[PDB]
């Protein structure tokens, strides 16, 4: 069945129908064909498929944000990975490149005119933006006049030039499209280049994309974090952040997302990447970064566990939405529930906190462990096999449960693996705050829990925490999914996770 | 166009520019002095509303009229005497200027009792027995109808109030002063449907309605009554050393009061401004036109915020290019002394126009009365509506802004019945917010003929400061509430709220044990609340702000709470305030914990059968509220 | 993609390839043959259309259990016998197999009195008083519970319900029939409020519960009775011969009754397919899954047009690929002999849910009970869907279409307490409709232990045509409804059931004209009415019917009709029948009617302070009705 692909502008366009030219005459009438979608902008495309007139578009890690937002809902399926194809990799560097000799800094960029990628993209806004963020002059909030205001002249793409009219100074109009000079990674450097902008946000292989010459790249230099200048070659140690690698987008329902994988997988083994002389699925003469990006080597399969969500994590997501919002004693911990009974002891525990802890309800225990994630949830109760599953995504365990009755519970851990109380790495503090004060007031008790609450106890069987358990011991060393399982328990649940595979495991693993 | 920031400015200049003092004392003109309820000069300012509205240039400006009953003072006048135990005796105390309305105008004559407040615990505590007899009461704490409907069931023959030195230091001893003894708002002959010819006026009366006779009397004359009375006033009560607490056995008093009914018209003015995107949603502001006496702090503030928060939105709309997404409507009351009947008339009669339309009601009656503090009562959800505005308006004598307790949410009264407000949020279900420039002690001139222009400026140097301030708190809840797509409504902020009630419960967890009953479906109600407003909140996060369409289906959930929240089991004309939370009824849930606090004494008061039936629908109201808050009607659990 | 005509020929092709009377007889098989409410055999088939609905693959399929109270003939069986002036006597009439529902259950003793129907008609026509003596009634015309409270309200001791020969031509003379009692819908023990383990099942009663035992007796046992009896039945009625008026003095009867209450569990069991534009909008399709005896007529047929429609319409979407713009809900209600309780305790417990998101309710029960004629009993909105319907669908058996009287609107006969879709229309204000292939005279079979599927067969020969004519009409309702953007809601049509009550009241304008009341404001209210469908009208004209928004502007305020014309004066759970054209009360307009016909005779039984109550409310629920459909909150005139 033939897959609609979205093109942005002309030249897109002159390699999309080439792509299909090339594809058609390889691949027999009973495979996979390709068709093309006309579009003036990035989110033209994500409207578009929505709308079912496309089916499949690639974006930038900071722009699937916007296609995971109602009505669009698109879920990434086809990650393109960068280096190599011996070494995949899943995440490119965010660099900030200068003119050689120019006397500014990362902490001085005030007055300064900038070159940016496109607004919402990774390495041109998300990140360069994020951190001088809570810097930037009052209001915050909208986020295009403070950075109007910043710097003295600046070129956005894909921005709103008639109430903004300083982020389309250097470049009128704000394209979102190769029409423009200064658009993508490629067009930010030549914004730089051609003596437009003091300082570009762009990739750390768009330096090697546009110059061949050694000697006209040794022109440059890499701002760090620290306010150092470092050399170009040295990416890896001068970096602002890690952001997550270009994906596809799919509708998640009726997205046939098993249907483009297979038509990018034979795509790479005809047209890819030093295959093909005739036709480059990762080079066009037309133009660079085109359909797919020039720095990509190949493409990888996205699980279908995980989402939009998921696919940034928690610390890029975060981010995002503080970005757009405006924002820069302990919050209550939302505990997660799994049957009806949990969530009843749950609420009576959650009037007895007085509010300090709040219960959200999950319909699987693989469930409850995604919500820990993203932030719907905060902490839940789990058995060593699960803790592995756990730890794998981003989540350390802080409490671990006592089943012998000594003098000083609290104090010393026990070995046993036992049941642990796993967090997310922020709520770390709070977590283990919050619950040492409940175990003081509703922990080890007398046979009055007729009257009274009893944390420990259940109407059934083991609910919250389980009924043999005198207290929850909290951890001295900051034990992650190696350190409190150890080293003989870990290899014990690898290998037998690979014949009993959950679609959660493979999901974190992927990243 | 137009951001927050840039809305905030725009509003700042016009304010600035704005003369207020200069309105205050032109509507305390000798034209618009005297400004009774359906009166010459009441009509005469309303005429003038309606032109200045006109002026403004606004989208549309209409009047409705209705012809409501009122009590007055006619040609008998009412008089308190001390009279022996065979007949007529002693001597005349006084005959006062001032009168309580809608009062049982009877004569009678009995032994007098200091109630003191008149608050049920006031009485409750009363060595002497208040049945059969006359009691005196100082005004303040609670309403006059709160405070003879208190004494009424304890069979009280009637109510005198009078304002004692220590709450009221007004110099002259001999004034007098107005109210009214309804127990509920709007027309007490005309309860649940409006005051309209379309009506017929049918013979139908409220039960707020008293029957018993009330007087307001004057401090030289309680003084008068208290020479003939015997026993000292406990130090509990900060009260003048006059206080004596009961009659002697050879004399005591006899009041007669002899007030008549008038039928009235009553003339509501309005002025709105159309709103770009969603026309048919509106925010309200309204506020009191008619005063007993000259009404400066009563009324007169009140309506001259009204008008120059009408013209500083009208001129920022055609002038400065302000597009607000939601329409504003400003409104002139009348008839508010008589307890808010106006406002109560209006949406009594046009209940299913703004039945989900109508979002946010901001009353500006009272706004002015000191200067020391700034109180706010108002709904749950608008308490981060008030938090946002509170960081960001600077207090107009200091320099501080007006947020500095942390915990001012905690700290916030009730909506009682003599405010405007009430009837919005007990009986319709739209939030309301009312602010006040309060002080530690109530305005002493409020309901006297000592309510002057004169008398505002002395007590409070800086009037133009605060009314520029209190234009600035209401002027930014308009902005906020119109300005953006998303709507400044929290629902989140309930929880406390429900947390706060099932941990009063829980405190009698024992008693309801010994019954064949169980507290674990309420906990379940209140946990599924949470999930419901973390699931909405999540639902705002993941969908585009720019889609009309998405925000409009998550908006209209939002303005569903404050419904969902009024009781479905009480008849809304036996029973108006409906709401739960604050409403009067045995629906309420305060009402709830007050009728299981009889059980724990052992006695004769606690009713069971009632009880289990308190519980079962409160129950499931609000679990009825968080259902169809989220999930729709199949993603429901349970 | 696909069109209206598109989707008529896919649904009729999916018709003629379904079985209908091989899922009859699947359902009439010796698992399911006894389905009483809360048996085994009720939850077996429960747990039947749980699965097949499962197996369709709909979008979620989830079950709401109730725990009821109802009531059943336990070990004492109940008997009437004939007694003398001094004691026990005579001989033994008859003990019945069949009982009635909700009885008082006491014994009672007395003079016999045949009241024919009981309609309160019948009763004002008897020659004989009926004050303190037990009465016999046939069945039909009206309800039981309808029978009982006309004479409880002539203080009759009993009733007794036996089904005569003219009117219901059974061969078998010894066959006992099941109704019930109480005169509403729903759980009596949980009025207003849904029976949840949440409400904790406090102690309450309905009022509509009956004082006075109830039993129905064969048709033997009356002929029994009537030789004992004297006085000749007058020919008005159409009965047979062996008819007998009353008791002679020397002997009378002595009825006793014992059921006792039992609680049971009920199982509610949905379906639902998600829309895809406007999902939180949906229509519901119900039927009846219990029966006292076999059940092929009352709940057979229903369940199993149930289980077909939700397998047709699933294929269209998953298959043929159709995209509903609303959902569609399938509803498996229980517990339906004794008052609708299932759909009842549904619309009492998710109320706050489906306010204003259901928007119309098909009803199957009783679909297919003869061939003769075509039956609707609907809202007058959904006349115009049903018109649209009639001259689409051809009749089973003729080739004609089923629009033949053009006047047929005028003949459409009201809905009635034992239906289904009564509570959805007069509680919850859910526009409903119920359609039937009836006969001239009722299904004789219908509440006895006769209504097997062999009866079936032999009464209608081709009942598998039938059946695909009634899921036809059915069908396209459900097609109509979610196809198109636009409602299918006709307000227009109303304006001809205000212009028939005002004509009605206009009769009796003299007596109008004799109190001071004026008939000039009803004839505004009615004409306000028009204009605001006129305007409605008009800007569905002016308005582009592929935007998305301004239409969901326009169908909000069509879905607000229905619940505007339901009284906001009476309080829902001692009234829940608020809508004041189908529903009882003093609160509805036929009331209004039958209370000033008390005028006209001059008797003692008018209240005029009642009727000026009356007036007063209806004229403002037709006005603030007209006022809320169109022209906003400002654009309104008076
Ligand atoms: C309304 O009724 C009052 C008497 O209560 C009368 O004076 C007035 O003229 C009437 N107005 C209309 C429009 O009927
Ligand atoms: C509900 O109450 C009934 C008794 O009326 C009991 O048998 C049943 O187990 C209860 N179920 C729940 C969930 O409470
Ligand atoms: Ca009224
Ligand atoms: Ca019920
Ligand atoms: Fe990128």
């Amino acid at each position: 069945k033939t897959v609609r692909w979205c093109a942005v502008s002309e030249h897109e366009a002159t390699k999309c129908q080439s792509f299909r030219d090339h594809m058609k005459s390889v691949i027999p009438s009973d495979g996979p064909s390709v068709a093309c979608v006309k579009k003036a902008s990035y989110l033209d495309c994500i409207r578009a498929i929505a709308a079912n007139e496309a089916d499949a578009v690639t974006l930038d890690a900071g722009l699937v944000y916007d296609a995971y937002l109602a009505p669009n809902n698109l879920k990434p399926v086809v990650a393109e990975f960068y280096g190599s194809k011996e070494d995949p990799q899943t995440f490119y560097y965010a660099v900030a490149v200068v003119k050689k000799d120019s006397g500014f800094q990362m902490n001085q960029l005030r007055g300064k005119k900038s070159c940016h990628t496109g607004l919402g993209r990774s390495a041109g806004w998300n990140i360069p933006i994020g951190l001088l963020y809570c810097d930037l002059p009052e209001p915050r909030k909208p986020l295009e006049k403070a950075v109007a205001n910043f710097f003295s002249g600046s070129c956005a793409p894909c921005a709103d030039g008639t109430d903004f009219p300083q982020l389309c100074q250097l470049c009128p109009g704000c394209g979102c499209s190769t029409l423009n000079q200064y658009f993508g990674y490629s067009g930010a450097f030549k914004c730089l280049k051609d003596g437009a902008g003091d300082v570009a946000f762009v990739k750390h292989s768009t330096i090697f994309e546009n110059l061949a010459n050694k000697a006209d790249r040794d022109q440059y230099e890499l701002l760090c974090l620290d306010n150092t200048r470092k050399p170009v070659d040295e990416y890896k140690d001068c970096h602002l952040a890690q952001v997550p690698s270009h994906t596809v987008v799919a509708r998640s329902m009726g997205g046939k997302e098993d249907l483009i994988w297979e038509l990018l997988n034979q795509a790479q083994e005809h047209f890819g990447k030093d295959k093909s002389k005739e036709f480059q699925l990762f080079s066009s003469p037309h133009g660079k970064d085109l359909l797919f990006k020039d720095s990509a080597h190949g493409f990888l399969k996205v699980p279908p566990r995980m989402d939009a969500k998921m696919y940034l994590g928690y610390e890029y997501v975060t981010a995002i939405r503080n970005l757009r919002e405006g924002t820069c004693e302990c919050k209550p911990v939302k505990w997660c529930a799994l049957s009806h009974h949990e969530r009843l002891k749950c609420d009576e525990w959650s009037v007895n906190s007085v509010g300090k802890i709040e219960c959200v309800s999950a319909e699987t225990t693989e469930d409850c462990i995604a919500k820990i994630m993203n932030g719907e949830a905060d902490a839940m109760s789990l058995d060593g096999g699960f803790v592995y599953i756990a730890g794998k995504c981003g989540l350390v365990p802080v409490l671990a449960e006592n089943y012998d009755k000594s003098d000083n519970c609290e104090d010393t851990p026990e070995a046993g693996p036992n049941h642990a109380v796993v967090t997310r790495k922020d709520k770390e503090a709070c977590v283990h705050k919050i619950l040492r004060q409940q175990q003081h007031l509703f922990g080890s008790d007398v046979t009055d829990c007729s009257g009274n609450f009893c944390l420990f106890r259940s109407e059934t069987k083991d609910l919250l925490f389980r009924d043999d358990t005198v207290c929850l011991a909290k951890l001295h060393d900051r034990n992650t999914y190696e350190k409190y399982l150890g080293e003989e328990y870990v290899k014990a649940v690898g290998n037998l996770r690979k014949c009993s595979t959950s679609s959660l495991l493979e999901a974190c693993t992927f990243r | 166009r137009l951001y927050w920031d840039d809305l905030k400015r725009k509003l700042s200049e016009k304010l600035d520019s704005t003369d207020f003092t200069s309105t205050i004392k032109l509507l305390n003109e000798n034209s618009y002095v005297p400004r009774e309820a359906g009166s010459q000069k009441d009509e005469n300012l309303a005429l003038y509303v309606e032109n200045q509205f006109r002026e403004f240039k606004l989208s549309k400006v209409w009047r409705d009229q209705h012809f409501v009953k009122i009590q007055v003072k006619d040609s008998a006048q009412n008089s308190v005497i001390i009279v022996d135990k065979n007949g007529r005796l002693v001597y005349l105390v006084e005959n006062p200027g001032g009168y309580v309305a809608y009062s049982k105008a009877a004569t009678v004559t009995g032994k007098l009792v200091h109630a003191n407040f008149g608050t049920k615990k006031d009485f409750e505590d009363l060595y002497t027995p208040v049945n059969g007899s006359i009691v005196i009461v100082r005004a303040g704490k609670i309403t006059f109808a709160e405070k003879v409907a208190n004494a009424e069931s304890l069979n009280a023959i009637g109510v005198l109030i009078y304002m004692d030195q220590t709450k009221f230091p007004i110099v002259n001893a001999e004034l007098s002063f107005f109210g009214h003894a309804h127990l509920g708002t709007g027309d007490p002959y005309t309860p649940g449907f409006p005051s309209f010819n379309h009506t017929q006026f049918p013979p139908s009366r409220s039960s707020g309605l008293p029957n018993i006779p009330v007087q307001t009397i004057s401090r030289a004359a309680a003084e008068k009554l208290f020479g003939n009375m015997e026993g000292d006033c406990p130090s509990d009560w900060k009260t003048d050393s006059t206080c004596r607490m009961v009659t002697s056995e050879s004399k005591n008093v006899k009041l007669t009061v002899s007030n008549v009914l008038k039928e009235i018209k009553i003339l509501n003015i309005f002025g709105v401004i159309k709103g770009f995107v969603e026309p048919d949603h509106y925010v309200v502001v309204g506020a009191q036109r008619d005063a007993w006496g000259p009404g400066a702090a009563k009324s007169g503030v009140g309506t001259a915020l009204l008008l120059k928060l009408a013209q500083m939105f009208s001129d920022m709309v055609l002038k400065d290019g302000f597009q607000p997404s939601r329409s504003i409507i400003f409104a002139s009351w009348s008839a508010g002394d008589f307890g808010s009947v106006g406002a109560t008339e209006w949406l009594e009669g046009y209940l299913s126009s703004l039945h989900l339309k109508a979002f946010t009601y901001i009353n500006l009656d009272k706004a002015v009365l000191g200067t020391s503090n700034f109180k706010v009562s108002a709904s749950p959800l608008l308490y981060t509506l008030i938090e946002k505005t509170m960081q960001n308006v600077k207090h107009p004598v200091t320099g501080q802004f007006l947020y500095q307790d942390s915990n001012w949410a905690s700290k916030v009264e009730k909506l009682t019945l003599d405010n405007a407000a009430f009837p919005f949020l007990a009986y319709s279900g739209i939030p309301a917010v009312s602010f006040c420039f309060c002080e530690d002690t109530d305005y002493p001139y409020l309901g006297t003929t000592m309510d002057t222009y004169k008398e505002l400026i002395e007590r409070i140097p800086e009037l133009n400061k605060v009314a520029r301030a209190a234009a600035e708190v209401a002027g930014q809840f308009v902005i906020k509430l119109t300005h953006d797509v998303e709507l400044n409504l929290d629902y989140e902020r309930y929880n406390s709220q429900l947390l706060s009630f099932v941990r009063d419960l829980n405190q009698y967890r024992a008693d309801i044990k010994e019954m064949g009953l169980s507290l674990q479906w309420l906990y379940s109600a209140r946990g599924d609340f949470f999930r419901a407003t973390s699931r909405l909140t999540t639902d705002f996060g993941n969908a585009e702000k720019t889609d009309r369409f998405v925000m409009k289906k998550l908006n209209d959930r939002v303005m569903r709470v404050e419904y969902h929240f009024l009781s479905p089991y009480v008849s809304p004309k036996e029973s108006p305030f409906r709401h739960v939370f604050w409403g009067s009824g045995s629906h309420t849930l305060p009402a709830l914990l007050e009728n299981l606090k009889l059980r724990k004494q052992n006695n004769g008061a606690f009713n069971e059968t009632l009880f289990r039936n308190q519980l079962a629908l409160a129950t499931w109201t609000i679990q009825g509220a968080a259902n169809a808050l989220s999930g729709d009607v199949w993603d429901i659990d349970n």
